[PDB]
């Protein structure tokens, strides 16, 4: 990811887990991410998780 | 997605509803009764003058 | 019969179409068989053809006569002389306009022939044909008696009843024969009486329309190198999906649809 | 599509018409005019059977 | 060896559900359906569906 | 029964189109691209590639449809009838009852 | 009485060519990877953000 | 494809007759199965044609009055090309690869 000297910095996840929490590694510091996910639309897609 | 809502029959008033997915955007619902038309099935007897 | 007949030849074009088994191969026959409708119950199917029926080549009404483009030329030929089968030999009952009534066994093609010159113009189609019994026997072959019940069939009549299919602006019908070769230089020598629209690249670009004797197009070494589209636009034909399209506005009337199911 | 009633009108002479039959154009084959098309057998045929 | 024309089979109407999918199918010739689970075991079928 | 109608594919010889808008019942267009159509009189164009090609389809009733047709009815409140002769003391009378 | 080909009846949807025989995209084991880095592409703590 | 005296023609069968050998125009040998049969071409001793499938082949011709046919209970067979169960090859569709009789 691009590092700016102040900002905000956009990251695209995957998870399973329906409560995740992760320790988000970067250049040198570990974030701890937590939030909630919700269950998706599709009964079905087309490629694999 | 199957929602399901029950609008109070009345002419020229709005009924605005909301659709909440878990995770997804919110959807608005608008229906508006213009007018609500009754028509029983009715068969000629006879005709009087 | 002559007051059905007006808007269906007065203004005729009968055309050449694609068929994708023609005796040998695939080519473009003048008999191509467009549609084959068999809903009705005793056997009899209703064609719908890219030749035409019941008139000769100048537009005049004639008993039993099958009239067919050849490359231009509208050409004729006797109603008996042509041959239709599925599996077996059908009768052909009538003609009229772009339709056939035949009586038809039952088959997963239906073929259609016939001879002019010294060659065999053949269209063979996949289209279903359907033997419909009447009643709860389920006869093959109707019987030579019994009792009568109600059914229905393909009537032969060819008046005026609700159904109409459309007729359209014939589309530009490119024609090769017509760019011959003078010394290093192509020449386009127009149908006697015809214009044609010759859309030739080379070093500069040429859309020369209103030719109508003969232009030699010097600029232009070999023939295969442009084209020379034919242009008569007189006589209207049927919105056929094996024909190219003719720009603007094209429907131009209505066909009524003979032999319907009565 | 290809079940009884794929096409409806609202009576026998009316203007409208309800079209559902899988109508899906395919490509045409090379060196050829023709419009190729696919779609569902008709469901008032297959109904009759 | 050559290329010839084959025919196209009408689009199947699959309709999906929790795990499931449900295929519609209307054919025009006896179509050949081919099926398999993208696991160790396959569990493949190979069905000739006529009727829709 | 059906009966898929179709317009006579658009071609256009070095160039490109687009899609009409659907006006009419299951109508679909498409603009095939690269196509060289192949005509009783020789090539249509003289243009090895970018020839477009629009083809569209849509469904009407068949021509049949006057006859060969079934409609859909909602039965209800059946309506009771009888054809009755009635004699009381040599007085008689053939009539339709409800 | 062939019965359907490999392409057809192959584990971990594995899809069979020909010329050479080969199956490919086979969703099945894990490929080990060593790893040998020259220290040039590392760069010391104070260099990077 | 060449006369009964020996030199080349566009379409022709040669076939012996009780010691003389004669030649007839291949438009007039017709040959059937179930249905109708069509001729693409004829080489040598050996004849392409399209058939459509059957239990029995007849191959005929009238030469003066005589209808000279010979039928035979080899069956002829229609091979469907890829996962569709045609009896009729379609006017449209995808191109696979098959393997036919070519006409060379
Ligand atoms: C050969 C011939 O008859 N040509 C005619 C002539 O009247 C003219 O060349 C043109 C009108 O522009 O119409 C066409
Ligand atoms: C499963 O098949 C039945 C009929 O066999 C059908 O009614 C049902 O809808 C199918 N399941 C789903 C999820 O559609
Ligand atoms: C009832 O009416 C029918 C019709 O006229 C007649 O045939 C029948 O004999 C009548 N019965 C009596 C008992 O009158």
């Amino acid at each position: 990811v691009e590092l700016t000297e102040q900002g905000s910095a956009t990251i695209h996840f995957s998870t399973a887990n329906i409560h995740p929490e992760f320790r988000l590694q970067i250049c040198t510091s570990y974030v701890t991410c937590k939030g909630d996910c919700h269950p998706p639309k599709d009964h079905i897609v087309t490629h694999p998780q | 997605y199957e929602h399901a809502t029950t609008m109070p029959s009345q002419a020229g008033i709005s009924y605005n509803t909301i659709v909440n997915r878990a995770g997804y955007a919110p959807l608005p619902i608008s229906i508006t009764p213009t007018k609500i038309k009754l028509i029983p099935t009715v068969n000629l007897e006879y005709v009087t003058c | 019969s002559t007051e059905e007949l007006f808007n269906e030849y007065k203004l005729t074009r009968p055309y050449m179409a694609r068929c994708i088994r023609c005796a040998v191969g695939s080519c473009h026959s003048p008999i191509a068989i467009e549609a084959v409708k068999s809903d009705g119950h005793d056997g009899y199917v209703r064609l719908q053809t890219s030749s035409q029926y019941g008139l000769d080549s100048s537009g005049n009404l004639k008993g039993r006569t099958m009239r067919y483009d050849m490359h231009g030329t509208i050409k004729e030929i006797p109603l008996h002389q042509v041959s239709l089968y599925t599996s077996r030999p059908c009768h052909i009952v009538d003609g009229h306009g772009y339709f056939l009534l035949a009586r038809c066994p039952a088959g997963d093609s239906i073929t259609m022939e016939f001879k002019k010159d010294s060659v065999r113009h053949s269209c063979s189609v996949p289209y279903e044909v359907k033997f419909n019994p009447v009643g709860r026997e389920l006869y093959t072959h109707p019987p030579e008696h019994g009792v009568e019940q109600a059914c229905q069939v393909y009537a032969h009549d060819a008046q005026n009843r609700g159904a109409y299919v459309e007729m359209h602006l014939p589309g530009s019908e490119v024609d090769s024969s017509l760019v011959s070769l003078s010394g290093s230089s192509v020449t386009v020598t127009p149908p006697d009486g015809t214009s044609a629209l010759v859309e030739c690249e080379c070093g500069g670009t040429k859309i020369s329309e209103t030719i109508n004797k003969t232009k030699q197009f010097s600029q232009c070494t070999k023939k295969e190198q442009c084209r020379a589209y034919r242009l008569q636009n007189d006589k209207w034909v049927y919105n056929s999906d094996k024909l190219p399209k003719a720009a603007g506005a094209t429907l131009k009337g209505k066909l009524h649809v003979p032999f319907l199911l009565a | 599509p290809g079940a009884f009633g794929d096409i409806q009108s609202r009576t026998v002479s009316s203007s409208d018409l309800y079209a559902n039959t899988n109508l899906v154009l395919q490509r045409p084959k090379a060196g050829a005019i023709h419009v190729p098309y696919t779609q569902a057998p008709s469901g008032f045929e297959q109904w009759k059977k | 060896d050559g290329k010839c024309t084959v025919p196209l089979a009408p689009e199947p109407m699959i309709t999906f559900g929790f795990r499931s999918v449900s295929l519609k199918l209307h054919p025009k010739n006896p179509t050949y359906l081919i099926t398999r689970q993208l696991a160790d075991e396959p569990h493949y079928t190979h069905e000739l569906i006529s009727e829709p | 029964h059906y009966k898929t109608g179709m317009d006579s594919p658009a071609i256009k010889c070095c160039g490109s189109q687009e899609c009409t808008p659907t006006y009419r019942p299951d109508e679909q267009c498409k603009v095939f691209t690269g196509v060289y159509p192949f005509m009783w009189g020789g090539a249509y164009c003289f243009c090895d590639t970018e020839n477009t090609q629009v083809s569209k389809a849509y469904v009407m009733k068949s021509d049949d449809c006057l006859a060969d047709h079934a409609e859909a009815y909602k039965a209800h409140t059946a309506s009771v009838q009888a054809f009755l002769n009635i004699t009381v003391g040599e007085h008689s009378i053939v009539t339709t009852v409800y | 009485d062939k019965a359907p080909s490999l392409k057809f009846t192959a584990p971990f949807g594995c899809e069979i060519y020909t010329n050479p025989i080969r199956a490919e995209n086979c969703a099945v084991g894990s490929i080990p990877l060593a790893f040998d880095i020259p220290d040039a592409l590392f760069t010391r703590v104070s260099e990077t953000p």
